[PDB]
């Protein structure tokens, strides 16, 4: 069987421009395992990306956490790009600062 | 039920060694152990049917063990030294039986030398009982003796009419040093049967002493016979 | 994470009760084994216990009992045979520490003969055509007789070992000595050792 | 307080792409401390928490061997599962495993868990008594029969009550600075309009540990779930968690809406009003 | 500590 991933985009600390923070893209309640996740800056793929270790919830659906180091500005576009076999097309979630 | 090969091996210091272990079928695990002279075995490593999972960090990297095809294991230790001379054990388990019983093999005793200046083979002779025993016991006690061998790697057996017998047979548990201040070895053995078994000349008697010594790959540099693996036998007939 | 084997050397008379202790660290409930190692060959498994039956009956008449209140798994045998003289190891596998076995310090056990009809004697056996030495045999002597080893350089004396004629149920001790000296006879070999006054000698 | 330890494993088969990707992680109640990825070059159990680095080289040498066996024990296990379900040897499937122990306040054993999974569905689970099993399908009843031929229960039962618990307090008392303490959340409220007289009210609570927290939007002493969005708990990556609750209200009615936060770290349940 | 593992 298959599960549809739930995606969230958010920051470790409240938004303060110029001061370094961390961006997280959380994948939850999803199955199967093999999935590709990347973080984009204004459409540019960010190279230095680290990911959490693979675990799963009580319902055997996995959960992951992709984070990277960044510094927010006023105009820059950040978003999380997700591709999965459960997705016919790669889905992107825009980052909202005060979502 | 494990089968190991070989049992006794002797080398000069600073070289490599190689033994094999052919454990039981349908057993997927293989533990290697090292037992010093008269002590608890020391753990080396263990496999699960394909590859090496754990190795004692207190053992150097020159210890190489591999079980490629998952049926038999291989062991290789480089730069032999006398501090490693001991008995090395091979064991197998199932991992599906919860008690996880390990069954060991006959093992392999290692002796490292700084130079092969000590190898001398044994000589065997048989001694017949005196009538004073038969005049007092109606039973005869025979003796086999080993003279001047090195090292203490022997396997003594008796044969009556071509078949091994064990009733009324005793042997020294340990060989001695003929020169206790250095030192060729010596061993003793006895065999006791009734007078009618003895006073009948047809009964055959042979003292089988198979010696674990040099192999064919070894090079002999001394002006004497090569002390290769030998089974030195001495026989006797019954007497009237 | 330790295994304790208190009995490190035991010598009893044949036919008596026997118990060897083996205590492990008061931690988890680990695997338990008792291995015997004959002096020459490898280890032979006697018994094991993890199922939950505190009493285990094993091979060679050996039975073992598990007592978690004492954390002991002690080997037992009702009457020890004469052949049980070997080194006895208790081996455990610490469940959380991997399936590798943890072996004990080792117990060396010997058995003295409960001799019934002592009859000491000394015999000079026939020299064969392939030797220059006359050999001697101290047999049918009482078990508690200790042989003082030779001090002359050209005389060898052995330690006692026991034979069992399984057919007739006869057990006797033995001790051999030999020398290549021409001035050597068997009657004048065991003078270094203590011999009973009633020991028979050839006429 | 009540804490636990979990062990999660994951084996994902891949035809022709080498040995299946094996990922095993070690989890304390809500903090990960060890991991093992098969495709990494180290091939040893690597720590992921500071306080667990006290354990000597024997610990890593032991934990490495025990899990590398589990990789091969599960790799060959899949080749049996393909025979059990009569699948194609060129198909891709996933194997999952979990079992750990929960304890009480003063170190008392509380509960025992053990559950496997095959492609997102349960295969075999140890019962609450820890001395019996529960196979899901007829294919699992084969393995269930084996594991009954051997006495697997009283080994895993003695483990879930023993070395799982006996080793747990060693982990906690090594790191009582980080685990046993609870960080209360940082709470605030935002305000976001979408039209002339309709806006979105979102209640924020950041930086708390652990993740068990309850949020409820109430209107004049009456709770509300209609027109309310509550996202699942999300981690910060440093050891804290986040969660927001949303409610859309028309203009002029904002002051009556109340956000309430209930959490273990707070001695008193918070009451927030805009 | 990581417990043991049995095949099917």
């Amino acid at each position: 069987i298959q599960r549809t991933p739930k995606i969230q985009v958010y920051s470790r600390h409240p938004a303060e421009n110029g001061k370094s923070n961390f961006l997280n893209c959380y994948v939850s309640g999803f199955h199967p395992s093999d999935i590709e996740v990347d973080l984009l800056k204004n459409g540019e793929r960010i190279e230095k990306v680290e990911h959490s270790d693979l675990s799963f919830s009580k319902d055997w659906s996995f959960y992951l956490l992709y984070y990277t180091e960044f510094t927010p500005t006023e105009k820059d576009e950040y978003a999380c790009r997700v591709n999965h076999v459960t997705l016919s097309q790669p889905k992107i979630v825009k980052w909202d600062r005060d979502m | 039920g494990v089968s190991q090969d070989p049992r006794h091996k002797i080398t000069k210091r600073g070289q490599n060694v190689t033994f094999r272990c052919d454990p039981i079928s349908e057993h997927n695990r293989l533990y290697w152990y090292r037992q010093t002279l008269g002590q608890g075995p020391e753990f080396l490593t263990y496999f699960q049917n394909e590859a090496q999972l754990e190795k004692s960090r207190l053992l150097s990297d020159r210890f190489s063990a591999e079980r490629p095809k998952g049926s038999f294991s291989t062991l290789e230790i480089q730069r032999t030294e006398q501090g490693d001379s001991a008995m090395y054990l091979c064991a197998s388990s199932d991992r599906d039986r919860v008690p996880e019983t390990q069954y060991f093999g006959p093992g392999t005793r290692l002796l490292v030398l700084e130079d092969l200046k000590n190898v001398f083979p044994p000589e065997v002779a048989v001694f017949e009982p005196s009538e004073a025993e038969i005049s007092h016991t109606q039973k005869a006690t025979l003796v086999c003796l080993a003279t001047g061998f090195y090292p203490d790697h022997v396997e003594l057996s008796w044969w009556v009419n071509g078949k091994e017998v064990h009733s009324g047979v005793c042997t020294d548990p340990q060989p001695l040093k003929e020169q206790p201040a250095l030192s060729r070895y010596a061993l003793s053995s006895r065999l006791r049967v009734s007078a009618t078994f003895w006073q009948n000349p047809r009964n055959h008697f042979r003292c089988q002493v198979q010696f674990y010594g040099l192999s064919e790959n070894d090079e002999w540099t001394q002006d004497r016979a090569k002390p290769v693996t030998q089974i030195v036998s001495a026989e006797a007939w019954g007497r009237a | 994470q330790s295994v304790t084997q208190p009995d490190i050397h035991i010598t009893v008379s044949e036919g008596a009760s026997l118990e060897l202790r083996c205590n492990y660290s008061y931690g988890a409930t680990p695997y338990l084994f008792w291995y015997v190692q004959s002096p020459g060959q490898g280890l032979q498994l006697l018994l094991k216990y993890f199922s939950g039956d505190t009493l285990v009956q094993g091979i060679k008449g050996f039975e073992a009992e598990f007592k978690r209140s004492q954390s002991s798994f002690n080997l037992r045998k009702p009457s020890v045979h004469w052949s049980d003289a070997a080194e006895y190891f208790c081996a455990v596998g610490f469940t959380g520490g991997g399936n590798k076995l943890t072996f004990g310090t080792g117990t060396q056990l010997k058995v003295e003969l409960n001799i019934q009809n002592p009859d000491p004697a000394v015999y000079q056996l026939r020299d064969s055509k392939s030797s220059d030495k006359s050999v001697c045999l101290f047999t049918d002597f009482d078990s508690q007789t200790n042989v003082s080893q030779s001090k002359d350089s050209d005389v060898y004396i052995t330690d006692k070992c026991v034979l069992d004629m399984r057919s007739m149920d006869f057990k006797s001790n033995s001790a051999v000595a030999w020398s290549n000296k021409s001035d050597f006879a068997c009657a004048n070999a065991f003078n270094n050792s203590i011999i009973p006054e009633d020991t028979f000698f050839p006429s | 307080g009540s804490h636990s330890m979990r062990y999660f494993s994951t084996s994902v088969s891949r035809p022709g792409r080498g040995e299946p990707r094996f990922i095993a992680v070690g989890y304390v109640d809500d903090t990960q401390f060890v991991r093992f990825d098969s495709d990494a070059a180290s091939q040893r159990m690597e720590p992921r928490a500071p306080w667990i680095e006290q354990e000597g080289p024997e610990y890593w040498d032991e934990e490495t061997g025990k899990v590398k066996a589990h990789s091969q024990t599960d790799r060959e296990n899949l080749r049996i599962a393909l025979r059990y379900y009569n699948q194609s040897e060129a198909g891709s499937h996933t194997l999952q495993m979990m079992f750990g122990c929960d304890v009480g306040s003063d170190g008392r054993f509380l509960r025992g868990y053990h559950q496997y999974a095959y492609d997102g569905k349960d295969y075999i689970a140890l019962k609450e008594d820890l001395r019996s099993w529960t196979a899901a399908d007829m294919a699992a009843q084969i393995t269930k029969r084996k594991w009954e031929a051997a006495h697997v229960a009283e080994q895993q039962r003695a483990y879930l009550e023993g070395t799982c618990v006996d080793g747990l307090r060693r982990y906690l008392e090594n790191g009582k600075e980080t685990l046993q303490r609870t960080d209360p959340p940082k709470t605030h409220m935002t305000h976001h309009p979408i039209s002339d007289h309709e806006a979105t009210l979102r209640c924020w609570a950041l930086g708390f540990y652990p993740a068990e927290i309850t949020l409820t939007w109430q209107r004049d002493g009456e709770d509300q779930t209609q027109d309310t969005e509550l996202v699942e708990t999300r981690p910060a990556g440093d050891g804290t968690f986040q969660k927001w609750a949303a409610v859309v209200v028309p203009s002029g009615e904002e002051q009556r809406y109340t956000c309430h936060v209930q959490h273990e770290g707070l001695p008193k349940p918070l009451t927030l009003r805009w | 500590r990581f417990p043991l593992t049995f095949g099917w």
